[PDB]
């Protein structure tokens, strides 16, 4: 998972 | 939530505000369910979480505003991920049941399934801009779109995966960082759960992830009454 992915 | 304006401060007596003892900063969101429960995303959790339920603003007090903490906390037991977060949902228990008011009021799970076409509408703390969050929650409306503009985009999200793919395909609307958690709502029921989506928010062709609630209904409902063992959908 991408670091900015989850909000 | 970018692209929107501020929501009516009537319209989300569900919305619940997700913060810590240690800060004040929002940062996600839940939805009350029934009077001593809330569903939000897993990611959300933090070992001294807060509840503010029949929030508008975060500065002015609504009547009926009130403070929870958790009694219990309920995660899937089978995940893909170690971390749990392609199944991205969490149950709190509220350690006091709220009283349905003007402002706190339960948000109906998913009837049935909603895909491809329907118009939802999303609403958060989370942020307004890149450099602006805000004090009152604000909403706009999005559509569930096909899976296969977040498939790859996302590549930790296959086509498998009980999500729905949802935003505005011209950009523009979408939620953003602190809006996890909360409701993505269609016709009047929670059919989504805010997960995650690209940076910066409202791109032209990045639709946003929502946990697809409807499939997790059986293991809410029997988490809700009390069984330990049930397990989410695979
Ligand atoms: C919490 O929820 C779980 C899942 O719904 C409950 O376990 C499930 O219970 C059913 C009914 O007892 C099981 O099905 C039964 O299987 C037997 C054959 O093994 C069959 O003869 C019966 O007609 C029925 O189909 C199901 O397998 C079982 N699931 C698992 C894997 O445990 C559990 O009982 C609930 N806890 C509570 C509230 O006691
Ligand atoms: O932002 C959510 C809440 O955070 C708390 O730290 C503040 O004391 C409240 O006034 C506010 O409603
Ligand atoms: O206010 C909630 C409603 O907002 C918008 O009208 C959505 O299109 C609808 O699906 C949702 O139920
Ligand atoms: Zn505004
Ligand atoms: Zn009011
Ligand atoms: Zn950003």
């Amino acid at each position: 998972i991408a670091a900015w992915y989850l909000r | 939530v970018v692209g929107g304006d501020e929501c009516n401060i009537n319209e989300h007596p569900f919305l619940v505000a997700l913060y810590t003892s240690a800060s004040s900063t929002i940062h996600c969101a839940g939805a009350l369910i029934n009077r001593e429960w809330v569903l939000t995303a897993a990611h959300c959790d933090r070992r001294n979480i807060r509840i503010k339920l029949g929030m508008h603003s975060k500065n002015i007090r609504n009547e009926d505003e009130q403070i929870r903490v958790p009694r219990g906390k309920y995660f899937c037991l089978n995940t893909k991920f170690p971390n749990g977060l392609d199944k991205d949902i969490m149950l709190i228990r509220l350690r006091r049941p709220v009283t349905y008011s003007t402002h706190i009021a339960p948000v109906s799970l998913p009837s049935r399934s909603r895909g491809v076409g329907s118009r939802c509408r999303i609403m958060g703390w989370g942020k307004i801009s890149t450099t602006t969050y805000p004090d009152v929650p604000h909403c706009t409306n999005i559509f569930i779109v096909k899976h296969k503009w977040c498939e790859p985009l996302y590549p930790w999200v296959p086509a498998d995966s009980r999500t729905l793919c949802a935003g505005i395909l011209k950009g523009g609307r979408d939620t953003c960082h602190g809006d996890s958690g909360g409701p993505l709502i269609c016709n009047g029921e929670m059919h989504g759960i805010v997960a995650g989506g690209s940076e910066p928010c409202g791109q032209h062709l990045k639709p946003a992830v929502y946990t697809k609630v409807f499939d997790y209904n059986n293991w809410i409902q029997s988490i809700i009454a009390g069984n330990r063992t049930v397990t989410c959908p695979p």
